[PDB]
């Protein structure tokens, strides 16, 4: 974030935590009630889907 | 209940046709091979009808099981895709109102139709929050910092990118949920003054509830409310579509 | 410029977020959309552009 | 504290920079930044009413950056009513015992400061709270007739998962909370709680 | 059609002002020389 | 002025994560360099429309 | 489900996206993106802002 | 130091500037800056551990700007109670010996503080440490019967 | 299934804060004329 | 030419005359790809690649002219900015970066 002329270090984490996470927590999938993540899969117009 | 015909489920919360959001969700089912689902009861229509019926005793939900159409590009389901429209500029309400005017009347024709619903969303209660920048400037905090101090703590916001295992992803800063869950924490957020003094957000801020539609929609460039459902068992859809068109007149 | 930046300043879209948006607290049951500064719809408002 | 000056460095009388910083940490003061408009409602409510207090002034709590409340509470000394110009904010100075040397001059630690302790609060699950008309809490509570009737009210400030609502609802009101599909107004309904 | 509901029950409430109050030393009193001249020790 | 690394990360993969759902793609090849340069080649089935 | 969520999007989707016949993919999940969690009161504690 | 004034230049009694700055060399001062809650964390860390012995006047070491660590450690002098309002600064001073005058005060050289640490509880080689999913380390760990069961863990400060 | 295994125990660790800082004389005095006038030499 | 230039120092050099077609080959060499699925990293690939070549090169009766198309690493000039110093100095990074 900054420091001082003395250098005292005001950090990003020098206030709040930080961790990875999904871009949004908006979405969830379970599979058979088991936690899940999945893909919507669209056929491009025109292809043989087989 | 459906274990016998049901191999598997794939369910979704937060995502689903007719708009995203937490209030909405959807299910994907795998049933067992027909050869393992003998008779019609173990065929989807009744499977729907059954699940549809049962799901009637659900609470706070519009929950509709449905088979697909023949061409599945045009629709998520079988049944009929109909368009309410606002031609006259009668406005969202009459559209909303006169829509129910149909689903009202149509609900008295289960003989023809079943599971009739809008495909589109109702007006929700939005939380409006109002700056007086004057006070803000009076307090010698600039507004952007607010605007920063706002969207991100309450909305979160994107910044820039980094690399995870040889590929790019996104940076996020946001308030811990517990601090963004309520209008209370609003002014639990602060701003630093141009003189360095930290500034309660509530100081300059004011808020109220409003409404908004979580979604809006049009047809051919006009506001339109789609409606959905089916021709009740034994009913061809033309009978059903036709029935609608009659009810479409009132 | 004093006028300009001001115009830009106070006529714009300030996006917000949600109350109850993701991730929530467990025990949550009141999530919606937050509404905050927006563009002005009328001259007189613009006058109040400050 | 440290020495603003080493030995040999010249100094003047009552000069600008003090030389060393004495300090007394047994007690300590915590200035509580308060939203100007806020404390209004405070006495605004505390006479509003209701609200209440403990009859004395003043017991302040603390939860320090660890996410934990400070080892003990502290005493709110007063409230200086002067509206701080550039904070636009009242401040609360609550002297706290720090005979751990745990607190440090300045933090500024989270201070939860107890307040009016509303004697009677209408707390509706913010589920069942649906505003109407615009910004107007509409509770769906269904009377003995079990014909849902949404009775407009104004949810008070949001709290927990529920709305405190200063008005429009009464005790024993069965909140019609969920079932927002099977209940259009006036419809008969079988309660579950 | 049955419905989930919850009867009325408030009476109990405790509200408080929670926030990061700014602590400070009880008495600081930086030492400012009553006199001028060099600092001996 | 950049290395290939810098180039790759703030541009190349950037574009990569966008590249999808386009027809007759056989493959895609890419080069980042310390010249500050990029070339991303996408190979399409013959007779695919140029 | 986040562990799975992300491994997908990164290792799979785009190729899934680039796949022949795939005109669109839709994730169920989310890609990791750094979640910095801002404690307001600890900012003011440190006198800081987002 | 320099002559902050040159000859003939007027002076006023106890004036603002100083004509020049004398300075020592033997014991030099570095200003160790610490984060608030850390100093607080450690002081309640006093509750567990520390354990500083004993000789509770701690060692301190340096990586000099070259990245080379200063030849010999230095004495952590005192503990200030000071909170810089923009900082959280716990900043201390550990006076350091400077026989060769390599210290050259005012610089920006960092410094690590070794406090006596009793809490001998846990360590672990990296290899048994599974980073991702990160935020959670999990190790492949022998079950009671030799049935392997990994177990969730917290891997934070990697020690070598 | 045969693996290199290291059984874990309590290992005292003196690793601790490595934090920042600036350095100063001590010894960080000045020369301030306490008598006013022209510097002769 | 191919033979002669060989006598020079420092220069992967060869003269060539392009086939009837780039792709169309009656009998030449191949186009191969080592890939990083796990995000292992380049250096892991080179030591994976150089692992392939070193194993590749052991079958001249089958392999020939097996080569990486690209480029080995090189010493770089890497500044590590001490940030606190700078901002302890009050200098701004971007200007630093910028000025760079």
């Amino acid at each position: 974030l900054k420091v001082n002329q003395d250098g005292s270090r005001v950090l990003l984490r020098d206030v709040a935590k930080i961790e990875l996470g999904g871009e949004n927590y908006d979405i969830i999938a379970e599979f058979n009630g088991q936690p899940a993540s999945g893909l919507g899969i669209k056929l491009a117009t025109g292809a043989n889907a087989l | 209940k459906e274990k016998n015909n049901v191999e598997s489920v794939f369910a979704v919360n937060g995502f689903g046709f007719a708009g995203r959001g937490q209030n909405t969700g959807i299910a994907f089912v795998s049933l067992k091979d027909w050869a393992d689902r003998p008779g019609e009861e173990n065929k989807v229509e009744a499977i729907t009808m059954r699940a549809t019926r049962a799901f009637s005793q659900i609470k706070d939900a519009m929950v509709f099981a449905f088979n697909l159409p023949a061409i599945v590009e045009l629709g998520t389901a079988t049944g009929f895709d109909f368009e309410l429209i606002d031609q006259a500029g009668l406005g969202h309400e009459k559209l909303t109102q006169a829509r129910n005017q149909l689903l009202a009347e149509a609900a008295k024709h289960p003989d023809m139709l079943t599971s009739v619903r809008p495909n589109g969303l109702e007006d929700t209660p939005q939380f409006k929050i109002d700056i007086d920048q004057e006070k803000a400037q009076a307090l010698g905090v600039s507004i952007n910092d607010i605007n920063t101090t706002l969207g991100a703590a309450w909305g979160g916001s994107y910044v820039n990118d980094f690399i995870d295992r040889g590929r790019v992803k996104k940076v996020y800063v946001m308030s811990e949920a517990k601090y963004r869950m309520l209008p209370d924490d609003i002014g639990d957020w602060y701003v630093r003054a141009a003189d360095g003094q930290m500034v309660p957000f509530s100081a300059f801020s004011s808020s109220r509830w409003e409404y908004g539609s979580p979604r809006l929609e049009r047809y051919n460039g006009l506001p339109s409310m789609e409606i959905l459902g089916q021709a009740a068992p034994g009913k061809s859809t033309g009978e059903a579509m036709e029935l609608m068109e009659q009810l479409a007149s009132k | 410029v004093d006028v300009i930046t001001a115009i830009k300043a106070q006529n714009a879209q300030v996006a917000a977020g949600q109350l109850g948006g993701t991730p929530p607290v467990k025990g949550q049951q009141l999530n919606a959309s937050i509404i905050a500064q927006t563009r002005l719809t009328s001259t007189e408002e613009f006058g109040k552009i400050l | 504290g440290k020495s603003n000056v080493t030995e040999g460095a010249l100094v003047q009388n009552g000069q600008a920079t003090a030389l060393a910083t004495v300090q007394q940490l047994d007690p300590i003061y915590v200035d509580v930044t308060q939203s100007s408009n806020d404390m209004m409602r405070l006495k605004q409510e505390l006479a509003n009413g209701t609200l209440k207090q403990e009859n004395g002034k003043a017991k302040v709590s603390l939860i320090t950056s660890d996410g934990i409340k400070f080892p003990q509470d502290g005493t709110l000394e007063f409230s200086d009513v002067t509206v701080d110009q550039t904070t636009g904010s009242i401040t609360l100075r609550a002297i706290f015992p720090n005979p751990d040397h745990t607190m440090m001059p300045g933090m500024f630690v989270r201070a939860r400061l107890e307040e009016g302790l509303n004697p009677n609060a209408i707390l509706v699950p913010q589920q069942g709270v649906t505003r109407t008309p615009r910004g107007d809490a509409t509770v769906l509570v269904v009377g003995a007739d079990d014909k849902v009737e949404t009775r407009p009210i104004v949810a008070s400030q949001a709290i927990g998962d529920k709305w405190l609502v200063t008005e429009g609802l009464k005790a024993g009101d069965r909140v019609v909370i969920s079932g927002l599909q099977k209940v259009r107004p006036g419809v008969q309904v079988k309660a579950q709680e | 059609p049955a419905v989930g509901v919850v009867t009325v029950k408030t009476e109990p409430l405790q509200i408080t002002t929670e926030l990061p109050g700014r602590t400070s030393a009880y008495r600081i009193a930086e030492v400012r020389p009553q006199v001028s001249g060099i600092i001996l020790k | 002025g950049a290395d290939a690394k810098t180039v790759q990360d703030t541009v190349t993969q950037v574009i990569e994560q966008n590249m999808n759902g386009i027809d007759n793609l056989m493959y895609m090849s890419s080069n980042s360099d310390s010249t500050g340069t990029v070339q991303i080649t996408l190979t399409f089935e013959s007779g695919t429309d140029a | 489900q986040e562990d799975i969520s992300d491994y997908v999007a990164a290792n799979m989707k785009d190729a899934i996206s680039r796949t022949s016949g795939v005109g669109d993919v839709q994730l169920f999940g989310s890609q990791y993106a750094m979640r910095i969690w801002m404690n307001p009161n600890e900012l003011n504690k440190f006198q800081l802002t987002p």
